[PDB]
């Protein structure tokens, strides 16, 4: 067996879209308030967050279905899921020798000491690291990684989301696309499938710890002054 | 609300 | 005739809280968002107005009475006058020479220019720059600007004030200090008094055209979402 | 509301 015109478009676009909202030089990175080693990480590491929820907002306006979604579900979808599409959007930049996220130079180098100086404890970024290992262990193919991404995104167990059968619908569709991919294209992905869809299990209880701490930053003003109006908008409670 | 999402929605 | 001890208290505390609340090397820029030459300089110059804020509240608190006031009145004051002490404060860097604020090197000089490139006309920036010469050629002393700050912060006229007595008590009290240290340390000041007074009915004209101005960009998400929190909350309409 | 601001004043 092969994959249909249909699973390959989705394929294409997939794969456009991120190539098209990812920069693998990093050269936006001397946009973003410095980085600084109280909280004081937190300004640069919260434009990072900010330039990201953008480009996620980019990159799943290209997931085919999504545009025609209501901007209602459009809005609880990106909320929900955003946190857990940077944390996979990031294993890109993860690297095993230094267990830290290399965006560029010694400025842009990403240790967990430095996520703690934004606010973050190791209650998140011990089980983050050994996501981001685990993950960058699978040596995912672009398609499979982009895949991923577009699975997470249409996860119709959300908060706020209300059509979850259309949802559920597309993210079936993604997923059939993404275990042909794995049975044509991938040698020796025999379980590969299984570890990917137990690491979107992972993300749910990364995710939740992430809104736990971030709920704590976001209650002092001192600190939530730091934030952008994108990264409030988007982690904030409103509905 | 979410006047910033709307907009990056387009 | 000389100045009392109270008087001289007044103005001791207020070059005091400017010596706290100023730095003449502009040594924290490297910490904003850099400048760059649709609305370039917008996040550079947001960053510049919200470290600006920061040091006219940390002012204000120091100016005799201002902490006796109302959370309130404090609020609707800072709010209304912000603008205007961040104009006044900014005489500090502005050169005759170059009709420019020079904030250190080649990337901290602001010109008209920058300014339009973060969503302003020259329906400000010509009265500003005007405002800025006629300010600069009236040679203040340190005691003269810090009263006049203080001055432009406790004006009664402000909407949302409650307390319209006790803030023009205040005022008074400052103008009566001004008034006298012109007097008694001024060589000249004959005309100096009238000439400064003047320049606050000028900051109430250049506020109405820069809240004007900040309403359109703060009505387009893609603009706001560049502002900070800080920002957003002071020249926000909230009550 | 005005969070910061009351903050910022202490
Ligand atoms: C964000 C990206 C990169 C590194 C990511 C990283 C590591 C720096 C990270 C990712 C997810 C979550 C976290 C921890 C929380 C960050 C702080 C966010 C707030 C809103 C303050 O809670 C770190 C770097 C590049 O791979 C681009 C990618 O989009
Ligand atoms: C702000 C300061 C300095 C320069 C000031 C300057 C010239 C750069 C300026 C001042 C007031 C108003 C304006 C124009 C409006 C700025 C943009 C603010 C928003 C909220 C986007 O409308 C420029 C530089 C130093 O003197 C410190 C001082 O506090």
């Amino acid at each position: 067996h092969m994959l249909s015109d249909e699973q390959m478009q989705i394929i294409n676009s997939l794969v456009e879209a991120h190539h098209k909202t990812y920069d693998d030089s990093y050269s936006d990175f001397v946009r973003f308030r410095p980085p600084v080693r109280r909280l004081s990480m937190l300004p640069h590491l919260a434009d990072l967050v900010s330039y990201s929820i953008q480009k996620v907002i980019g990159f799943a306006k290209m997931i085919p279905g999504f545009r025609d979604l209501t901007a209602e579900d459009q809005i609880a979808l990106l909320k929900s899921s955003a946190i857990e599409i940077i944390m996979l959007r990031s294993n890109q930049s993860f690297s095993l020798e230094d267990m830290s996220w290399s965006c560029g130079g010694p400025d842009f180098k990403y240790c967990i000491n430095d996520v703690t100086k934004a606010g973050h404890t190791l209650e998140l970024l011990e089980p983050l690291v050994k996501f981001q290992v685990g993950l960058k262990k699978l040596k995912l193919h672009e398609e499979e990684h982009v895949l991923l991404m577009a699975i997470c995104l249409l996860s119709p167990d959300r908060p706020g989301v209300q059509d979850h059968v259309r949802i559920e619908a597309l993210q079936d569709r993604l997923c059939d696309v993404l275990q042909a991919y794995i049975r044509i294209q991938h040698p020796g992905g025999r379980l590969l499938y299984a570890k990917m869809i137990q690491k979107l299990a992972d993300l749910r209880s990364l995710n939740e710890e992430h809104s736990k701490q971030y709920r704590s930053l976001s209650f002092q003003p001192e600190h939530s002054m730091q934030l952008t109006p994108l990264v409030l908008e988007v982690f904030g409670s409103e509905v | 609300r979410h006047k910033i999402l709307h907009r990056l929605l387009q």
